[PDB]
DNA sequence: CTCGTGCCTGGTGTCTTGGGTGTTTTCCCCTTGGC
DNA sequence: GCCAAGGGGAAAACACCCAAGACACCAGGCACGAG
């Protein structure tokens, strides 16, 4: 065998990225000239503990474990080259290319083993895959869930940026496996904020808002979306007629493309008593710097008031609120129907908005004319007609005689053109 | 008189590491789908790792400024919602890969045969295809069993 | 099955020729006093008046739930949602 | 004195919206025609 | 030849039905409360 063996098709995995290199096995150790960095990585036989031969992206790879706790993965070896590699391996490293087979059964259940830096996830004793823990750049915990976010190593290819593990609570031991597991990961890891459990009416579901510097990553139970703050046309705070909830609206332009369907709005529903606590993973100087002392790095209080303030900053849009419109029933909106559904029509101080699906907004400037037709509740009830300057017509049906006068007083106060005003 | 019995099988992608494919995407650090084996092959931190489509619950994708994020959600405790089969898994106390999220830039990088995001966009699309086909063949067996040959 | 839970609850359906008030009398009586107080002070409430209100309201709310169930059923829904109460009230025209 | 009210958990099941039909209506392409 | 009117075709806007799934409700259980 040669005293050293050289190859050019092998690679090495580091911090969420694979890296090719000119591997040079020697009597002294493995010397690898990484071509992405040009660096020569030399690991001596004395630093090593184990060698493994198994599948990777470019076919098969060589896994090397050091006494240092650092665990190195190598790729690009063809499974057919085994003899050339292992013969030299056994001769100088007194080690062999062991069969720690990847579990190709394709299951998601397994076992997590902290084999130093290389965390192994194994179906029984066959690792499905293993991650060098040093690759974790940010980390968070939730009930029965471990979040691993790798370094945003933009120099990588199709890169596994996030992996999450679901950890069933242990039956034999009362100690929390998430904290225990989370700290064990963190004992090798390399680690803005999340408004957790947000009740969205649009899109429908419960999402966790992972705030980011220029966008909010609305993390969901299957889908997720990032909304660049630049796209928000407006922010609205609409008090629910129940006097117990509030609808927070975010006009989106562009609309998020929910599969084929698209939303020109983001609608949130929160109760007036739905308190929460928020922590910014930012320095207080930065918090003061961006928020003029109107807020603090740590706060607690009603989610609606708090969220309205937090997002008002990230997007700068002012919180839009209804004018002095408060119906005969006192609500700042009117019971109505638009299309094949019912929702709330809000007489804003400078426009009209139909709350909940299909969500629609109107500005007094877009109105051509409107009218209070003889409605559907009583012979003196009303239905409200709207036609836009765009020729697009909207009409809100079925509204009590009681709300006729208030909207009658309101539109005259907004001085908009009513079809029957010439009567 | 007496009660009724049932049986179940495991979702094995490949019998051994040698039977698993060697398709170009795998080499190319690309998320791949092996339709013949109802299996998705993905580069898990440089490791070509298979996942039988039967483990994937559903998928999602997001464009995050300069990047395209493909998110793969898998069946696991608490995620396998609605089914009375809570803890579907042959070993529910095992830890589970809840989900996998890959990102690739929306912009074609130098020398590529396909945009980084193009692999995600095709894997995303093809997963829904193979998944629905599998769900459908599965649904057949549920509706098919319990019928007397006329 | 002769065991408890079976016998009493089973037979209670037949023992229940009684017309037990479904809202707790004192918890309710306090609310009566409270709303009464909300209206005016010095209001002595005869237990008879408290009963009169309690029984009427329970049947009345059950009545409201009859309509609400219909309306849920109407919408092809089992779970009633406040919109049903509202629908029912609107249709009954029993609104302030 | 102890039954009733309540905080907490898991599950469902059941309400929501996405995907889709085909009906009532408009804007557009195609072509002939009149000054 | 330049300039214009008409029938028709493909499509859009709507009221409605069918499918999926997630949350939010009841069911289950241990504990505090005040009838």
């Amino acid at each position: 065998m040669a005293e050293t063996l050289e190859f050019n098709d092998v690679y090495q995995e580091v911090k969420g990225s694979m890296n090719d290199g000119r591997l040079r096995l020697s009597r002294q150790g493995i010397i690898f000239k990484n071509s992405k960095t040009g660096k020569v990585d030399n690991i001596q036989a004395g630093e090593l503990t184990e060698g493994i031969w198994r599948r990777v992206a470019l076919g098969h790879g060589l896994k090397l474990l050091t006494k240092n706790g650092h665990v190195y993965k190598y790729d690009g070896f063809r499974e057919s080259e085994f003899e050339k590699l292992s013969d030299f391996f056994k001769t100088h490293y007194r080690l062999e290319l062991m069969e720690k087979d990847l579990c190709v059964k394709g299951w998601n259940w397994g076992t997590v083993k902290f084999g130093g830096q290389l965390l192994s996830f194994d179906i029984g004793d066959q690792p499905v895959f293993e991650i060098p823990l040093s690759n974790v750049s940010q980390c968070t915990t939730g009930k029965n869930e471990v979040t691993l976010e790798f370094h945003q190593n933009d120099d990588a290819e199709v890169s596994l940026m996030e992996v999450r593990f679901y950890v069933p609570p242990t039956q034999e031991d009362g100690v929390d496996p998430v904290e225990a597991f989370a700290q064990n990961v963190l004992s090798k890891a390399d680690v803005i904020c999340i408004f957790r459990e947000l009740q969205c009416l649009t899109p429908r579901g419960r999402y966790d808002i992972r705030i980011y510097p220029t966008f909010l990553h609305l993390h969901g139970k299957t889908f997720d979306y990032k909304i660049p703050y630049t796209t928000v046309l407006r922010l609205f705070l609409l008090p629910h007629k129940d006097q117990r909830q509030m609808f927070f609206v975010i006009s989106l332009d562009p609309p998020i493309k929910q599969g084929q369907t698209r939303y020109h709005f983001l609608i949130l529903l929160f109760s007036k008593d739905e308190d929460i606590s928020l922590t910014l993973n930012m320095n207080e100087e930065e918090v003061e710097k961006r928020f003029e002392g109107r807020l603090t790095k740590n706060m607690s209080g009603s989610l609606y008031e708090m969220v309205s303030r937090v997002m008002k900053a990230l997007v700068n849009r002012k919180i839009t609120v209804p004018g002095n419109f408060q119906g005969h029933s006192g609500a700042q909106c009117i019971t109505c129907s638009y299309k094949a559904s019912s929702g709330l029509l809000y007489p804003l101080e400078r426009g009209f908005i139909y709350v909940h699906k299909p969500p629609v907004h109107i500005r007094f400037d877009e109105i051509s004319f409107v009218n209070f037709a003889r409605g559907t509740t009583t012979t003196r009830s009303f239905d409200f007609e709207i036609e836009t300057k765009q020729g697009t017509q909207y009409t809100f049906s079925s509204i009590e005689r009681e709300e006729y006068g208030k909207l009658f007083d309101f539109v005259n106060a907004k001085k908009l053109n009513i079809k029957n005003r010439g009567l | 008189e007496q009660q009724i019995q049932k049986a179940r099988k495991s979702n094995v992608s490949y019998k051994n590491p040698s039977l698993m494919p060697k398709e170009p995407h795998i080499r190319e650090m690309k998320i791949y789908i092996d339709k013949k084996y109802e299996t998705v092959i993905m580069p898990v931190f440089g490791i070509a790792t298979p996942f039988h489509i039967a483990t994937i619950k559903n998928i999602s994708m997001s464009v995050e400024g300069d990047y395209t994020y493909l998110r793969i959600n898998f069946y696991c405790p608490g995620s396998a919602l609605g089914r009375n089969e809570g803890n579907i898994f042959p070993n529910p106390e095992a830890t589970f890969v809840k989900e996998i999220t890959y990102r690739a830039s929306n912009i074609k990088a130098p020398g590529e045969q396909t945009v980084p995001a193009l692999n995600l966009q095709n894997a995303f699309r093809i997963i829904k295809e193979v998944q629905k086909r599998y769900k459908t063949r599965e649904a057949e067996e549920k509706e098919k069993e319990g019928i007397v040959k006329q | 099955r002769y065991r408890p839970g079976t016998v009493a609850l089973r037979e209670i359906r037949r023992y229940q020729k009684s017309t037990e008030l479904l809202i707790r009398k004192l918890p309710f009586q306090r609310l009566v006093r409270e709303i009464a107080q909300d209206f005016k002070t010095d209001l002595r409430f005869q237990s008879s008046a408290v009963m009169a209100l309690q029984e009427a309201s329970e049947a009345y709310l059950v009545g409201l739930f009859e309509d609400t169930n219909l309306a849920a059923i109407h919408a092809k829904r089992v779970t009633i949602m406040p919109k049903d109460i509202q629908l029912a009230r609107r249709i009954r025209g029993e609104r302030a």
